[PDB]
């Protein structure tokens, strides 16, 4: 019963870790087995009406999607109604809403 | 008495002194930011201007006459109110969206809100002041101060150590350290008081910062941008505010508030825990709280990072020659099964000793003497209260009946006199001083210190008086001879509830004036006017610690107390009474339980044959006859060959026994040795088998203080890794040997053991929810006692026996041992530093142990500061740091017990011990003073506690404020 | 055939439990099958369109990506354009679109 | 969220906020009864 302070550290394996941390996903699997099965329900419904393939079609394709999109959009009309909807946030910024409220009053009647 | 009209509706008072007082109680809404219960009036926010006979004036401050009409609704009271909570914001940026302080109970959040108000008509301006993050527990933004000087008020009145002031001449006022000093250098004592009591971020606990909300993670760099463009956008507080109560709300989630009982001293701080996961945000005191209140010490309100460090043990350890290698619980429980029962059936029960802790529950003490007592079979159990309460149980039970206080906290807060015998009580019971310097501060409290040390308590006193070592007990007897033959005692008190006047009134003859000034040293004038003082009081708290216990006469001078106020009536009295100042956070609790291995639980001693059979009934074992062996007796006994093992729990009894050098050997000369603590402390290196416990926060259990108030714990965390709860441990290894236990909480320990005590007969954990609290004895259906004997006292007759005791000579080293070696405790550090040091904050303010010297004694021994001393005794050396203070007297340094190691004051105390309970004599120890060096780094340095100038003062000087021509008052800004 | 009325439960162990907690997630993993594969492969094509690396990015240099938004729109300009855009909806409160119908229908002829 | 959406419901239920959102749905209405087609023209001029 001498006085001693060395420490040995058990030898948890790369293997015996790895089973304790997949354990600990388990049992929040565990844990909210209510709400995945209520997701997987949700999912195959969003399946069962296209919601899934349709965003799957989107995705795999695209490449078509978007250089379609910008093509048609890249009209004369559809930059300049862009660029002054841009312009007409800033011009409401110099505008005083204050003196229009009591103005807006005087049309009522 | 006393009738009134809010807004029309007649009215009555009961016994409120103010207005608000009244509108708050009558459920009416009205705005009071600088208002707190704890602190009073303070009239500096100027946010309650009501209406009372037509005068617009605060209602915080305003007396309660009769026929007075209250209106709290008239547009011009509402409109004033508007104008001070101006000034306010004035002070204040409001950005509870991204506030840490944004938590439901911003008095300044929730007063915006309660008031209506959308927009300011002053806005906010940035005080030309910096933060200052010196101090590592709280910061101060003083662009968020409000002036409110609640943090003011508290410093001065309600901790008592005066550092906070608010200077007023200032263009820009703000709240100042000293001379505005920085908060690290400034004498700071770091309670935590000006935090709790502050209603926004201003004085905040760095523990928060960045750390409450969700969007409180941000950095400031872009959080300040964030900010500048929500004010420009926002319209109203109304909408924004409601969002940021929002985030507030989401809070819940992930924030936690734990209520648990301080685990330093036996004060018994009641506290909510605001932890986040693992770590701590802060310790936030509620009002309601028992003992305590809004009130802490450094330790309780931030001493708690030890909880989480690496020193920490997880899994069990067990010996293998060189090393102490990791095994599992069950390969461990099944080994210490295996042995004692081998010893056990070879050697006998007394083969094995118990000693249990006094800071585990009542519930821990209680199943580690029945593992010792129901298992094992036999009676060794003992607590650290053999060096600690001994003297402070022993010394009552031969007089009143009952070891422990005669009353609560509160009692002596009224007393009129109280009297301090030998009790560093600022550094050691805190929160009980800031009730002590409170009444000498605002009620005028007679004061008187008695000890060998001027410490903080002897300085804010009315009269300080130094007897010599272990003459305590000569005075005592002197002034009650003086008082009995003067006809100044309380007679009727004799005569009713006194049984043996005369007999003791034939031994106080020895004890004349004039011998009291030959042995004692002090001078037949201020003996004869603090006796006289004595007398002159209505009600006496007699307070004693260490300077008292650990002597030689360590009983005798106890007992000497507390007949003296029995001779001057001081008990049943509310605001008197004996009042040992239990050390430790369940040095009462684990007394209270059999830790004693002279009694079983409930007090009632080992050798009634039927209470023996009460408990055997519902055990089912014979409960053994043989008395067991205390702490300090059964060091000598492995010696002896004669005890085999022993199981310690959560204390290190190597490093605070009477003299560490025999304590050391002892420990190595035993064949099994079991250690129960939360840490790898120096008791736990001699060990074969350590078991990891759990501590105060990770477990739940029960908690009696000093002034007998049971509290309850809840589990803050769950246990780190696999440290088992104490409790757990111990029912465990029971059921390792073959006891077949069922408890599936703590509360169920309790109900079996309360059925057995007869003074806990009625404590129900459902009784205990909350901050509620009892105080044994507590009937059988929940009637407690607050006070103590208040119709009859625990004898046959109802009446207290005095006793009569001499003057034990203190045994003194002398002849080469001349400079007498002190001990005692710190502010910030409990003992060692197994908690405290583990706290790195509390390791800057104090880094080191030191060897406290006088003026008049580093010129007679030619030494300096930060100077290495070598103090020998005849039991032991050290090798301590000297360090200059204005404190101690002659030739008498102080070794303050804050080192593990080589400059420990637990070498150089000797064998002896007191004359009555095996108490070790650690305030009867002398040295011989060597030098080894001329200069170094100052054991204690600027950044502390005690260096800094504190300004005292009574209140916040509001006037200051009012006298500066730019205040105005709301009322009359309308008029 | 006397009687009785004591019941013994029956032990369901540790793990016992647990598997049949996971059988629980793994019947319905069977049973939307279909939508997994499905939300698999459209996962598959966002990661192929960058669209993931994308989302990855920003979460993992999102600091920067606020700072940098912040910093940028706290002008004098944006603050007064979002504070007057909130004042609009305030005061198309107190319009009447009731009498602003027919006031259109006369500018329409 | 419970408290999330009670704090909500409760700041936003104001006679304020019921008649924005009203007027803002009629504002749909109306513009619809709108024909942008000789509002077009009605821009050109101001323009100059
Ligand atoms: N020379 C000298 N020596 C003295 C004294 C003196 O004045 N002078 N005073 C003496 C007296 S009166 C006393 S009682 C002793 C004080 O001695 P102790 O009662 O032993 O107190 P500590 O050393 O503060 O605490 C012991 C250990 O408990 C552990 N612990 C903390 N919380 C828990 C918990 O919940 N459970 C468990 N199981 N462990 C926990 C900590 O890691 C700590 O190291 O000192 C004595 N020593
Ligand atoms: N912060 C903090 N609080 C603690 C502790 C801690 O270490 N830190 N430990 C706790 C424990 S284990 C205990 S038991 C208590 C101890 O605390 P109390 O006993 O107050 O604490 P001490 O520091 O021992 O103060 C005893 C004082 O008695 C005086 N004294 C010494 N010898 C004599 C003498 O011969 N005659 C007279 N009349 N006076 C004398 C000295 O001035 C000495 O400081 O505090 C507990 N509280
Ligand atoms: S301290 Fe309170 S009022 Fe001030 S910004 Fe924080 S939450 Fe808002
Ligand atoms: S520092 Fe003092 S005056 Fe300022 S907000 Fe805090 S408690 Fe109030
Ligand atoms: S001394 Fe420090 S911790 Fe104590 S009240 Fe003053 S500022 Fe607060
Ligand atoms: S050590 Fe005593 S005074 Fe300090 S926080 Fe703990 S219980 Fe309160
Ligand atoms: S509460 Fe009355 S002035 Fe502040
Ligand atoms: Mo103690």
């Amino acid at each position: 019963a001498k006085a001693i302070k060395r420490i040995q550290k058990i030898e948890v394996t790369e293997e015996d870790q790895r089973k304790r941390d997949l354990r600990e996903i388990e049992d929040a699997l565990i844990d909210h087995k209510e709400a995945i099965l209520e997701t997987l329900h949700m999912l195959g419904h969003m399946n069962e009406r296209g919601v899934l393939p349709l965003l799957r079609g989107l995705f795999g394709q695209g490449d078509k999607v978007l250089d379609i999109l910008v093509k048609k959009a890249d009209t004369e009309e559809t930059a300049n109604t862009l660029k002054n909807l841009l312009l007409l946030f800033g011009t409401l910024g110099m505008l005083d809403v204050k003196q229009l409220e009591p103005l807006i009053l005087k049309v009522n009647a | 008495k006393k009738t009134i009209t809010i807004n029309g509706v007649e009215m009555e008072a009961s016994e409120e002194q103010t207005v608000l007082q009244l509108l708050n109680n009558s459920s009416i809404e009205v705005p009071q930011v600088c208002y707190h219960p704890s602190l009073g009036p303070i009239e500096t926010c100027d946010t309650c201007i009501v209406s009372i006979n037509g005068e617009l004036k605060r209602s915080c401050s305003a007396e309660l006459k009769d026929g007075d009409v209250i209106d709290t609704l008239s547009p011009d009271v509402k409109k004033a109110q508007v104008i001070g909570m101006d000034k306010i914001l004035y002070n204040h940026e409001l950005y509870c969206t991204v506030c840490d302080y944004n938590n439901g109970g911003c008095e300044i959040h929730n007063t915006v809100k309660e008031m209506k108000i959308n927009h300011q008509s002053i806005p906010f301006d940035h005080k030309p002041y910096h933060k200052d993050e010196s101090h590592p527990f709280y910061r101060y933004d003083p662009d968020q101060c409000i002036l409110c000087g609640r943090c003011v008020e508290a410093c001065q009145d309600v901790q008592v150590t005066e550092t906070l002031t608010i200077d007023w001449e200032r263009k820009r006022p703000r709240v100042i350290w000293d001379n505005d000093v920085p908060i690290n250098e400034s004498s700071c004592v770091s309670c935590g008081h000006c935090s709790t009591v502050c209603p926004c971020n201003a004085m905040m606990e760095k523990g928060m910062e960045g750390e409450a909300g969700y969007l409180t993670g941000i950095n400031n760099e872009t959080l300040r941008p964030m900010i500048e463009i929500t004010k420009g956008v926002e319209t109203g507080y109304g909408s924004i505010l409601a969002i940021s109560d929002m985030e507030s709300a989401m809070r819940d989630e992930r924030i936690k508030k734990t209520k648990t009982v301080c685990t330093y001293c036996g004060v018994g701080c009641s506290f909510d825990v605001w932890t986040k996961g693992r770590d701590i945000l802060k310790v936030e005191p509620q009002e309601e709280a028992p003992a305590n209140g809004i009130s802490t010490c450094v330790k309780g309100k931030f001493g708690w990072d030890f909880v989480n460090s690496e020193e920490r043990l997880t899994k069990p350890l067990i010996r293998e020659g060189d090393h102490f290698r990791e095994a599992e619980w069950e390969e461990a429980l099944l080994l210490i099964a295996s042995k004692f029962t081998e010893l056990k059936e070879a050697f006998g029960p007394d083969s094995l000793a118990f000693i249990t802790s006094s800071k585990c529950t009542n519930e821990e003490s209680y199943l580690m003497q029945k593992l010792a007592r129901g298992v094992i079979g036999t009676n060794n159990v003992d607590n650290c209260s053999r060096y600690c309460q001994s003297p402070a149980t022993a010394g009552l039970f031969r007089t009143v009946g009952y070891g422990g206080d005669s009353g609560s906290i509160t009692d002596i807060a009224q007393a009129d006199l109280v009297l301090i015998i030998g009790s560093n009580t600022s550094e050691s019971h805190p929160v009980l001083s800031t009730r002590i310097k409170r009444a000498h501060k605002l009620r005028g409290q007679k004061v008187i210190v008695a000890d060998i040390r001027k410490h903080e308590m002897a300085e804010r006193s009315d009269l300080f008086v130094q007897p010599r070592a272990g003459s305590d007990i000569v005075w005592l007897n002197a002034i009650a001879k003086y008082l009995i033959e003067n006809g100044k005692a309380d007679e009727r008190f004799l005569r009713e509830r006194v049984n043996g006047r005369d007999e003791y009134v034939k031994s106080l003859a020895p004890y004349t004036l004039e011998y009291a000034e030959e042995k004692t040293g002090i001078d037949q004038e201020t003996l004869i006017q603090m006796a006289e003082m004595i007398g002159q009081a209505d009600s006496v708290c007699a307070l004693w610690a260490m300077g008292v216990t650990q002597h030689i006469g360590g009983s005798d001078t106890s007992t000497a107390i507390s007949n003296l106020l029995l001779v001057t009536g001081n008990y049943g009295k509310p605001g008197a009474g004996s009042y040992p100042l239990r050390g430790h956070n369940n040095v009462q609790g684990a007394s209270d339980f059999g830790s004693m291995p002279d009694r079983l639980p409930g007090y009632e001693k080992v050798t009634d044959e039927q209470v023996r059979q009460k408990y055997e009934r519902v055990w089912g074992v014979p409960l053994p006859k043989e008395p067991g062996m205390t702490n300090h007796e059964m060091i000598e006994k492995i010696h002896s060959g004669q005890l085999k093992a022993m199981y310690v729990k959560g204390e290190e009894m190597g490093l605070v026994d009477s003299n560490i050098n025999h304590v050391h050997a002892a420990y190595e000369k035993l064949d099994f040795f079991v250690v129960q603590d939360i840490f790898l402390s120096r008791t736990a290196e001699f060990a074969d088998v350590v078991l990891p416990a759990s501590p105060s926060l990770e477990k739940e259990g029960t908690f009696t203080n000093t002034e007998r108030r049971i509290q309850r714990l809840y589990q803050v965390f769950e246990p780190l890794g696999e440290s088992k709860p104490d409790w757990q441990i111990i029912m465990e290894v029971a059921n390792k040997l073959g006891a077949g236990w069922l408890y599936e909480h703590p509360a169920d320990i309790m109900e079996e053991a309360a059925k057995l005590s007869p003074i806990y007969a009625g404590v129900t954990y459902e009784r205990l929810e909350g901050y509620n609290s009892l105080q044994w004895p507590v009937n059988a259906d929940g009637k407690d006692s607050p006070l103590l004997f208040t119709e009859r006292f625990p004898f046959p007759d109802g009446k207290a026996i005095l006793y009569p005791v001499q003057w034990t000579e203190p045994k003194e080293f002398g002849e080469e041992y001349d400079i007498h070696v002190n001990n005692g405790r710190l502010l910030e550090h409990f003992h060692e530093g197994n908690l405290t040091y583990k706290s790195k904050g509390i390791s800057e303010k104090t880094p080191e142990v030191f060897l406290e010297i006088s003026p008049e004694l580093a010129a007679e021994r030619g030494i300096q500061d930060g100077t290495l001393v070598r103090l020998t005794s005849p039991f032991g050396n050290v090798k301590v740091k000297c360090l200059i203070t204005d404190r101690v007297k002659g030739k008498e340094v102080y070794l303050p017990m804050n080192d593990s190691g080589e400059a420990a004051i637990n070498l150089l105390t000797g064998s002896h011990a007191d004359k009555d309970t095996d108490t070790p004599a650690y305030k009867e120890t002398s040295a011989k003073m060597e030098i080894l060096k001329h200069d170094g780094i100052s054991p204690l340095p600027k950044i502390n506690h005690r260096n800094g100038n504190p300004q005292p003062q009574i209140g916040v000087q509001v006037h200051k404020k009012w006298a500066r021509k730019d205040y105005i008052f709301p009322g009359d800004a309308v008029k």
